């Protein structure tokens, strides 16, 4: 159960943000006033980690950088971090192939891709994936899914469509939409290959992408082999499903909580503001991560550094945070 | 060696100094002439002294607080039991350093009383104390949402001076009549009043209205404030509600007139009760309850 490695896919969404991300690294961004590295490594400590690794091609120097004046450098940490320096542009599939090449996987290693902050305990989650390992011999790879906001109208990049199995809790089918977006193709697709043994089909559309993975060491070895996989949602889990290799399983935790990762910029704009309000049960900036921090919390939702200005009469609404340092003059709404 | 001319030698200086200060300050120069050493020949001339400035005295409690306060430490001073020379010089010694310690005290003020200011709270401030008005300036200082509001008190003009002091300053403030208090109970956040003597329960003897001021507070939850550093401890009591040693006038009902010549009689200085006050602000650490009482009890030990 205990000692678990893991691999954070680092620097794969670039030219995604269209204006940003062409002399700095993408991870290294502040979301609140503060890096983003900074709440996944957080998140990976409440999981349960023993090791750090970074996948790192864009802007690597400056991460190094980072990294070496990062507080898990120092010997207290009970994770340490060495940086996987690749050539530059390449698939999931070839940043996979590499990591195989040089070998460091044992038993269930975790696979994160992008940066994910979410409030839900993971221990549990854990204990169910082995108890599902246990079952089974050829068990693969878990999903993280979440309840979505009644009906869908924001999500047009990723809506993605789970077909569900309540017994199990297994992925039937995988598609992508651009329906809300643009009216070409509002469209829906069942294959029959999965029909005559799972019976309890449940049509599903609400439900947000958290891109977090606890993998088994199959994993690297599948793609290894399978060299025509270049994604790991798309092409990989459709695979699996329409049986690349024979009388397989996988999994698609179910959670009620708040669960999403960052993936556009109106996303991270409601991530924030989420951040702001008590969405998130622990996570709250006035703890103080990064040490250097001395945030401190008022009333009506509202963030106040040490050092922090504000002149008289000015009339504030809802949710603000304001960082350390700032002047702030009169007349302001 | 004289007091009295001393006392009236501080009217147009302060600001800098402290009244009572400078009063202890008078006593321990007299002390040092007539020899510590012999008891007899020092306490009853020094009693005298005291006799004297009460005579003297018109309406002021506060430096007979300071004095017994002295003579109490002087009391003190001599249990080590040892050689009657170093006691002396200690005794000597401390005067100056009486003055010394009061910017210390304020020092010590204005770091742990800059902590209880809230975002956007609408602060009233009545009767000239020093101590607070150093509390509002350091707040200023300190770069905190505050507010100001101004009582009109009618001594000698002492809430147009305030007003005024407030002015070379730079924060917006608005002049109330103290009649017009009672309906200000709403945007006033906390209700802040200096003191000019804390006496047994703690009870404070201030100005020329402090208990309406108070039942107000009471009347509409908002916490009532006092502020003062230390050196201002009486060991009193009064008997009703507000009874207080009195040079003028305690209600006169004046003959018939016609030109008008008295009429200006009443109370000047009110006494406020143990109840109404929810926070005490002084520099000994932090204590607001009965501490004072206890304080008391440790020096007088009867």
């Amino acid at each position: 159960e205990d000692r678990l490695q893991a691999v954070v896919l680092t620097d794969s969404y670039e030219t995604r943000f269209m204006p940003l991300t062409a002399v700095k690294p993408r991870c290294l961004l502040p979301l609140a006033n503060v890096p983003l590295i900074e709440y996944t490594l957080e998140f990976l400590a409440k999981a349960g980690v023993h090791e750090v690794f970074l996948i790192c091609s864009s802007h690597a120097n400056q991460i190094n950088d980072y990294i070496e004046n990062s507080k898990w450098n120092l010997p207290w940490s009970p994770f340490k971090i060495t940086t996987i320096m690749s050539p530059e542009a390449r698939c999931t599939g070839d940043v996979m192939r590499d990591l195989d090449n040089r070998g460091i996987i044992t038993g269930d290693f975790i696979l994160v891709s992008g940066d994910v902050l979410t409030n839900i305990d993971f221990s549990k989650m854990l204990e169910f994936h082995k108890k599902m390992h246990l079952q089974d011999k050829d068990h693969i790879s878990t999903m993280c899914l979440s309840k979505a906001s009644t009906y869908p109208k924001t999500r047009t990049i990723e809506p993605a469509a789970f077909v569900l199995d309540k017994s199990t809790s297994r992925c039937i089918y995988y598609q992508d939409l651009p329906l809300p977006s643009s009216r070409e193709k509002t469209s829906i697709q069942i294959d029959p290959e999965l029909l005559d043994n799972v019976d309890e089909f449940v049509i599903r559309n609400d439900l947000i992408d958290c891109r977090i993975d606890i993998c088994t060491s199959h994993v690297p070895l599948i793609f290894q082999e399978n060299f025509d996989y270049q994604s790991l949602r798309t092409d990989f889990v459709k695979g699996v499903i329409s049986s690349d290799i024979l009388g397989k399983h996988i999994y698609a935790y179910l959670t009620d909580e708040y669960a999403v990762r960052v993936e556009s910029w109106q996303t991270y704009d409601t991530i924030s503001q989420d951040f702001l309000g008590r969405w998130c049960y622990p996570l709250v900036l006035d703890s103080n991560i990064q040490d250097d921090q001395t945030y401190s919390y008022e009333s009506r939702h509202i963030y106040k550094e040490k050092d922090v200005v504000l002149a008289q009469s000015c009339k504030i609404g809802k949710c603000t945070a304001i960082g350390s340092g700032t002047k702030i003059g009169e007349g302001t709404k | 060696f004289n007091i009295t001319e001393t006392y009236l030698r501080f009217l147009e200086e302060d600001t800098e100094m402290t009244m009572p200060i400078a009063a202890i300050e008078a006593l321990v120069t007299l002390l040092r002439i007539k020899t510590p050493e012999t008891a007899a020949e020092m306490i009853n001339t020094i009693k005298s002294s005291t006799e004297e400035l009460i005579k003297s005295i018109p309406n002021s409690v506060s430096l007979r607080a300071g004095c017994d306060i002295f003579m109490r430490f002087v009391l003190r001073n001599l249990h080590l039991y040892g050689d009657w020379e170093n006691c002396k010089q200690h005794l000597i010694e401390n005067g100056q350093l009486f003055v010394s310690r009061a910017k210390k005290s304020r020092n010590k003020i204005a770091e742990i009383g800059v902590d209880f200011i809230a975002d956007d709270d609408i602060i009233l401030v009545h009767g000239y104390s020093r101590a607070v008005f150093s509390l509002l300036n350091h707040a200023a200082n300190k770069f905190i949402r505050f507010r100001c509001v101004v009582t009109e008190s009618r001594p000698s003009k002492q809430g147009n001076q305030l007003y005024t002091l407030l002015e070379q300053k730079g924060i917006p403030v608005t002049l109330i009549v103290d009649s017009a208090v009672g309906a200000v109970i709403d945007k006033v956040d906390k209700v802040f009043v200096g003191a000019e003597g804390v006496a047994e329960s703690g009870g404070i003897i201030n100005l020329v209205g402090t208990y309406s001021v108070g039942v107000l507070a009471h009347n509409a939850r908002k916490p009532f404030y006092v502020v003062t550093e230390s050196h201002k401890f009486v060991r009193m009591f009064p008997l009703s509600s507000d009874d207080l040693p009195m040079a003028g006038p305690p209600l006169d009902f004046t003959r018939r007139t016609d030109d008008l010549e008295d009429a200006l009689r009443g109370p000047t200085i009110d006494y406020t009760a143990q109840e109404y006050i929810t926070a005490l602000i002084t520099d000994l650490g932090v204590l607001t309850p009965s501490a004072v009482s206890e304080e008391l009890i440790k020096m007088w030990y009867d």
